[PDB]
């Protein structure tokens, strides 16, 4: 930022290492929105095909939503895995390199000279 | 591109002849580029008119470069203040009117002043500030 | 960025064996069997050290042992050998296929006069082992210090802090 | 050396024969002896206008096929390998596609010469 | 980097220049196209032979295999443009200006 | 004089290269390519590439033959051009000869040419390497390994050329 | 063209591009480009109209020149490095030669006067295949070599693409011509972020692929090639052109439509690299792209245009062709903004 | 590779020609086998960013061996200075370098 990190096995959707992370909840609003994308896709399908839009063939409609949630699910699991990796190299590198991120002392407001611009 | 840095080699205000010559070269060089393209994709008719078209664009661009050269150094000399966006601003109808006079017309010439007016002001802003255009990747 | 330690010219003044290519081609098999020990040692120095400037002496031993091989052949079977290598030399490609009869004279001569047996086919192509007492060069390539590895990737994985942390995406 | 001397001698020999060809026999020529030959009567005006032949399709496949023979040329030295099974499979593979290209070229008009 | 490298590199430049200045002939244009291929093949041959990159000696061959393949494509395209428009000057195919 | 034929041969390669790059009549362009192609084969032969030298000789000759076999087929001009003919080709030609002859003059008189890259004139015989080749020519064994080490290249090359015959017919078929 | 040969001709194109995105050897990458060019030229002139021949021709000389320059730039890299692997280029001239060598394949800078009329002459079917699939291979090479790229050259490549692409589209009526300039406009957007974060141009590629796909097979369904011919579709197919509004707005980047996700996300990344003046510029000059999108939107169904009486029996008949993923493509091409953080899947 | 199928599928397609020190036919070593062998062994897994700064002299030796840029420059100076010195007449080549 991550394709060059060591241990990155190519063409491998979800690493076995990633299973230690919380799986996305089924109620996850990101996931349920992707279900709506399947629902919307179904309505678009009947519109072009000149079909009774909402009340048209449910099997075509129900396939769309069922497909979208699934590919939505693993995409969301891959979502947090990469973000967790971003947060993993985050702190390990922070600990490995302590001197370039020094600890800031406390210099509380009672001592700063910061001025007041007169708003008149 | 070394001739481009030649503008920064000579400090502003002083070397007013050199600054004008530097910008005249910068304009004339850029004039060759546009003429080279225009003579290429826009079909010519003869060698005589081809250089005539080359001469016209080179004349305008060199002249536009020159006047911006003088206006920059004299402004930094009359006020004795180098760091001034206005120093490049007065190059506005300096460039606009002359380019609108090289192809004599009030419409293009008068409407021009502002466009490279703040542009000359803005490039001066990045001259003074740490502004970068083709910034290398930091992150 | 340094010097080149070219050896003394004196070191490159050993006896230079003088026989034509056909003479060596005729000796071939008998030379290979009865002169292998100095030959193998010298080339192992060549392969291990990867520097002839460190293996001149092993080259000298080859020349001395080559001389003794040729010194013996003149003393005992000079004539049939002279007949043999002449027959090889006539051919433009120096093939053993055309001089079997002269070879038959040569090998039996050294067999019953110098105790030499022609090595069988492929015998001279075997991989041999030697007991050279020089130490194995620790850095034949004179390799510089190997770079330190980058910080190893380890540690446990926990959920990303505050989710994606990108704009208005809380989770 | 040896190859270039032979190349030189051939072109000098050929050029000398041209020189004695055009100079030893003296010329008594006119504008009617230089007229193009058309089996007697006057030509209608040709020999440089587009003369479109028909074997253009097979003329250009020769160029494709000539590249196949370039690919399979190194076979004599390819047999001197330690993995002939792979060499045999690949060597026949190029021949198969060369045969396959010819066969498919054959079936779709192909070698037939346009009318 | 001796002068033979200069000769064929500078050669390829004129092949580039020759291609990029279509005067009146598609066929002569394709000539410059295959011209580029000489310098690339010749330079490549000089490189992997000088460096004894034996396993890479196949690269000039594979260049030639994909070389004439383009050459066939160019003339085949040249067949129809000349067939249905008469000649091969690259100026009569401007119907796609609009 | 036999100092090093590499430059002399490469010079004729460039002069022949100048020729057809100046846009002659296509048939005369074939001659300009052929001389460069033939001498180019000479350059590679001098460098030890015996097989590859004659290799480009055989393939190209067949390649360029169908090239100018085509030009007289349907690309011929009713009044063909020549090296002199039009001033444009004349200008394009003489420009090439004066150009290359300037660089070689620029090349052989200081031996420190710095156009684009670095080019120093010291002799192409120098870059050669000292060492035997056993009983095999290195180039021949390298291109022989195509059937043992390059099974992947054979597949892609064979398939592409087979597709090459498919496109050629499909493009040229029409209607 | 017989159906079976057409399929294998297509598979060769996909294999040629796939060879580019999996090979680690420079010669194979060049081969993948060569196979891609070779299998595509017949596809363009599938119908054998007079236009397609020179349309396919202009394709050939442009890309062959690009392929030959790419081969030359590879050779110098081998000369100065002795390596064939796609890591970086150890000669600046070698790199500075490949950028244009790859650019003409992409059609970004004044190496772009082939894109408009090659799209125009060829059919709509191959037009879709030209402007979407043919860009994965050159961009994949750029992503791998993204380390050793001259930022000054690469940024100028994209800036020129955005300006010309936006400016050129304002004066086009033939729908294919406007799509080409619009595609050129998106070319600069993807390539501008290339030196900084390669994840971002992949995201912009994926969005642009859906935009160009969904737009084109809407044009296929409308069976229209000029603005006037599209206008009449309101009389016959109102939903197709009404959907075309949202895709046109999305293609212009008007948010919260999905087309904003590249333009938004890209701008965020470069400002991290202290690039401020240039990001403001394409924000400005993306508007001229929006102009001829709205003019298309105005002419399609935002204002119903004069119809033709020959449309009665046209309404009596429905399309038999069966564009698939069109209902799907619109969804990704319109509403995926709530799933923006999914770009980390690419990362 | 963009999408490294060779690493995943565990077969070789072009990782046999990409370098000069690979298994050449009949173990015919390249010119700069040792120079590149050290360079690759130097920067292996260290990353391109660290390679360009740490394994720098190894690359320079390898790139020089590839072209002999400096070594030929050294020889060029030897011949040029020898030529003018011989032409002026200060010193003449010794008999070993005549026959
Ligand atoms: C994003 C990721 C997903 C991508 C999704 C792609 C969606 C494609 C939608 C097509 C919907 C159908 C429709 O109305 O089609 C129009 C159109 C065909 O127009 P048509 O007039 O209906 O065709 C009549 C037939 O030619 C009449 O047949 P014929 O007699 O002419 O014979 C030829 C026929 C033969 O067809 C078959 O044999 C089947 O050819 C075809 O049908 C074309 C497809 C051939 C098979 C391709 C298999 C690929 C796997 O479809 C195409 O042109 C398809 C082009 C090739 C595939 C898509 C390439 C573009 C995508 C590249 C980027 C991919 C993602 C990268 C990241
Ligand atoms: C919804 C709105 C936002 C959309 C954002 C994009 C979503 C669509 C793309 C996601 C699926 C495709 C990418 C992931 C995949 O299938 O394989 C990933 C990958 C495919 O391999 P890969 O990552 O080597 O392939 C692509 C190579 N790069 C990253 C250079 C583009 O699977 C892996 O195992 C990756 C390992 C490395 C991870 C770091
Ligand atoms: C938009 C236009 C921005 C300013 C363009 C340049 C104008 C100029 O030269 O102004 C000089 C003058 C001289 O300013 P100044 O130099 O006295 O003070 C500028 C501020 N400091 C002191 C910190 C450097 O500046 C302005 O006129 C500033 C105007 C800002 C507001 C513009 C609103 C436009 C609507
Ligand atoms: C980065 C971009 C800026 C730098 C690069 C560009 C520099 C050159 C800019 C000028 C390009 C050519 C302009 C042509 C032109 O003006 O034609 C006469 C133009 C166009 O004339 P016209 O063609 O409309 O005239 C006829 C008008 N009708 C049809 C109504 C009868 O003149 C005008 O627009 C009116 C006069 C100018 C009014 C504005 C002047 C002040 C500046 C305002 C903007 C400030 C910011
Ligand atoms: C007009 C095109 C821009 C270049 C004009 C020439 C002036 C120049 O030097 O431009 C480069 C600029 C300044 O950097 P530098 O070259 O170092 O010179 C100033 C002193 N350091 O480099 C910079 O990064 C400074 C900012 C340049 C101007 C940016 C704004 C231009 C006007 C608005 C957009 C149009
Ligand atoms: C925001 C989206 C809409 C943006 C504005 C669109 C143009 C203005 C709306 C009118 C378009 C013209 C028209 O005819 O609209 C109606 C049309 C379907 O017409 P009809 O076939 O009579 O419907 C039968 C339904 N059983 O149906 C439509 O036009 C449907 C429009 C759908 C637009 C895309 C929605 C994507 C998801 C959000």
């Amino acid at each position: 930022m991550m394709s060059g990190r060591p241990g990155r096995v190519p063409l491998q959707f979800l690493p076995n290492e990633a299973r230690s992370l919380p799986p996305p909840k089924l109620t996850d609003p990101r996931l349920v929105y992707m279900g709506f994308l399947g629902y919307c896709s179904g309505l678009i399908d009947n519109a072009i095909r000149r079909r009774p839009v909402v009340s048209a063939g449910l099997h075509r409609q129900l396939l769309y939503v069922t497909s979208f949630v699934f590919f939505g699910y693993y995409l969301l699991k891959r979502q947090d895995y990469m973000y967790a990796l971003r947060d993993h190299d985050m702190f390990a590198y922070v600990k490995s390199h302590p001197e370039d991120f020094p600890e800031k002392d406390k210099k509380t407001y009672g001592e700063i000279l910061e001025e007041f611009h007169p708003v008149r | 591109k070394t001739l481009l840095h030649k503008y920064s080699d000579i400090p502003e205000g002083t070397e007013c002849h050199r600054k004008a010559y530097a910008s005249t070269s910068i304009g004339g060089a850029t004039g060759l580029i546009v003429s080279a393209y225009s003579i290429a994709l826009k079909p010519p008719a003869s060698f005589l008119e081809g250089v005539a078209r080359t001469g016209r664009y080179t004349f305008t661009s060199a002249a536009i470069g020159a006047i911006f050269g003088l206006t920059s150094c004299i402004s930094a000399q009359v006020r004795e203040k180098p760091d001034d966006p206005l120093n490049y601003f007065i190059g506005g109808c300096a460039g606009g009117l002359t380019l609108g006079a090289r192809t004599r017309s009030y419409g293009i010439g008068a409407a021009a002043c502002a466009y490279m007016g703040l542009t000359a002001a803005l490039v001066k802003m990045g001259q003074l500030e740490g502004w970068q255009v083709f910034a290398e990747p930091k992150v | 960025p340094g010097i080149v330690e070219l050896p003394t010219l004196e070191d490159l003044k050993v006896q230079e064996v003088k026989v034509s290519s056909s003479v060596l081609k005729a000796a071939a098999h008998h030379y290979g069997a009865q002169c292998d020990k100095p030959n193998k040692e010298f080339m192992l120095c060549r392969w291990e050290e990867k520097d002839p400037r460190r293996c001149l002496e092993e080259g000298k031993l080859v020349n001395q042992c080559a001389l003794d091989f040729f010194r013996q052949i003149k003393r005992h079977c000079a004539e049939p050998f002279t007949e043999y290598w002449t027959c090889i030399d006539y051919s433009g490609l120096q093939l053993f296929r055309h001089c079997r009869k002269q070879q038959a004279k040569f090998d039996e001569c050294v067999l019953d006069k110098l105790g030499w047996v022609r090595p069988d086919l492929g015998e001279l192509s075997k991989v041999t082992k030697v007991k050279t007492d020089r130490p194995l060069p620790e850095n034949p390539y004179h390799s510089r210090a190997r770079p330190e590895p980058n910080p190893e990737a380890e540690g446990d994985l926990k959920p990303a802090k505050h989710g994606s942390r990108l704009f208005f995406w809380t989770m | 050396m040896n190859i270039m001397l032979t190349l030189l001698t051939n072109v000098t020999l050929a050029s000398l024969l041209v020189l004695i060809a055009f100079w030893l026999p003296q010329l008594n020529a006119y504008s009617e002896k230089t007229s193009p030959y058309e089996c007697g009567f006057d030509p209608m005006g040709s020999a440089r206008l587009p003369f479109s032949m028909k074997f253009f399709l097979v003329a250009i496949t020769f160029l494709l096929f000539d590249l196949e023979i370039a690919l399979l040329l190194p076979l004599p030295w390819a047999s001197q390998t330690n993995n002939l099974k792979t060499m045999l499979t690949m060597a026949l593979f190029l021949l198969i596609l060369l045969a396959a290209s010819l066969a498919y070229e054959w079936t779709q008009k192909g070698l037939e010469w346009a009318e | 980097m001796p002068l033979v490298y200069m000769n064929i590199i500078m050669a390829f430049a004129i092949a580039l220049a020759g291609l990029l200045m279509y005067r009146s002939h598609l066929m002569s244009s394709l000539l410059c196209l295959e011209g580029m291929m000489l310098s690339l093949f010749i330079m490549s041959t000089l490189i992997i032979l000088n460096t004894h990159f034996t396993l890479a000696n196949m690269m000039p061959i594979i260049l030639l295999v994909f070389a004439a393949c383009e050459a066939a494509l160019g003339l085949s395209l040249l067949v129809m443009v000349s067939n249905t428009y008469g000649t091969d000057y690259v100026q009569n195919l401007n119907l796609l200006q609009c | 004089m036999t100092m090093y034929i590499a430059f002399i041969l490469s010079t004729i390669f460039v002069i022949g290269f100048v020729g057809f790059s100046s846009k002659p009549s296509p048939i005369y362009g074939g001659l300009g390519l052929i001389v460069s192609g033939g001498v180019g084969c000479g350059i590679v032969l001098n460098f030890g590439g015996s097989f590859l030298g004659l290799m480009v000789f055989l393939i190209y000759l067949g390649g360029m033959l169908v090239v100018f076999g085509y030009t007289t087929a349907m690309a011929t001009e009713m009044y063909p051009e020549v090296w002199v003919s039009n001033k444009t080709v004349f200008g394009a030609f003489v420009s090439g000869l004066m150009m290359e002859f300037c660089m070689v003059y620029y090349a052989l008189k200081e031996e420190e040419v710095e156009i684009i890259f670095k080019f120093n004139g010291l002799g192409d015989w120098v870059i050669y390497d000292t060492g035997d080749s056993g009983f095999f020519s290195e180039e021949a064994m390298g291109i022989a390994a195509l059937y043992s080490y390059g099974t992947w290249l054979v597949i892609v090359t064979g398939w592409s050329l087979l597709i090459g015959v498919v496109v050629i017919m499909e493009i040229t078929r029409g209607n | 063209m017989n159906p079976i040969i057409y399929t294998t001709l297509i598979m060769t194109v996909m294999s040629g591009t796939m060879l580019v995105m999996i090979s680690s050897h420079w010669l194979l990458i060049w081969i993948g480009f060569e196979m891609n060019l070779l299998a595509m030229i017949p596809v363009l002139m599938k119908n054998f109209n007079p236009r397609a021949t020179e349309a396919a021709t202009k394709y050939f000389l442009t890309q062959a020149t690009a392929s030959m320059m790419l081969m030359m730039a590879i050779i110098i890299n081998l000369l100065y490095s002795g390596q064939w692997t796609i890591t970086k280029m150890f000669n600046p001239v070698a790199m500075t030669m490949m950028t244009m060598a790859l650019a003409m394949k992409l059609g970004l800078s004044p190496f772009h006067f082939w894109v408009p009329e090659v799209t125009q002459g060829i059919s709509l079917q191959a037009g879709l295949l030209l402007l979407t699939w043919q860009k994965l291979a050159p961009l994949s090479v750029l992503c791998q070599i993204s380390q050793s790229i001259n930022p000054n050259l690469m940024l100028t490549m994209a800036m020129l693409s955005i300006l010309i692409g936006g400016w050129g589209g304002l004066n086009q009526t033939q729908l294919r011509k406007i799509m080409a300039y619009s595609s050129i406009a998106h070319m600069g957007w993807m390539t501008a972020v290339l030196p900084y974060n390669t994840t971002m141009t992949i995201l912009n590629l994926l969005i642009y692929i859906t935009m160009t796909l969904a737009m084109f097979m809407l044009l296929i369904h409308s069976s229209a090639t000029t603005t006037l011919s599209l206008s009449h579709t309101w009389n016959k197919m109102p939903v197709i052109t009404s959907l075309m509004m949202v895709t046109l707005l999305s293609m212009g980047g008007l948010p919260p439509l999905s087309g904003f996700m590249p333009k938004w996300m890209i701008i965020q990344e470069m400002t991290k690299n202290e690039s401020i003046i240039m990001p403001t510029l394409m924000a400005m000059t993306a508007l001229l792209n929006l102009y001829f999108y709205m003019r298309l939107a105005y002419s399609s169904s935002l204002t119903m245009f004069p119809s033709t009486n020959n449309m009665k029996m046209k309404w009596q008949f429905e399309h038999t062709k069966q564009m698939k993923l069109l209902p799907t493509m619109i969804v990704l091409s319109t509403l995926v903004l709530p799933m923006t953080p999914a770009l980390s899947s690419l990362n | 590779p963009f999408f490294d199928v060779q690493k995943r599928l565990g077969l070789d397609l072009d990782r046999w020609m990409t370098i000069q020190s690979a298994e050449q036919p009949h173990k015919i070593p390249g010119r700069c086998h040792a120079f590149e062998k050290e360079w690759i062994e130097c920067a292996h897994g260290i990353g391109g960013i660290r390679a360009e700064k740490e394994c720098k002299i190894e690359f320079d030796d390898f790139v020089e061996c590839l072209l002999r840029q400096k070594t030929m420059k050294r020889l060029s100076a030897i011949k040029r200075q020898r030529d003018k010195l011989i032409k002026e007449g200060k010193y003449t080549p010794p008999p070993h370098h005549l026959g």
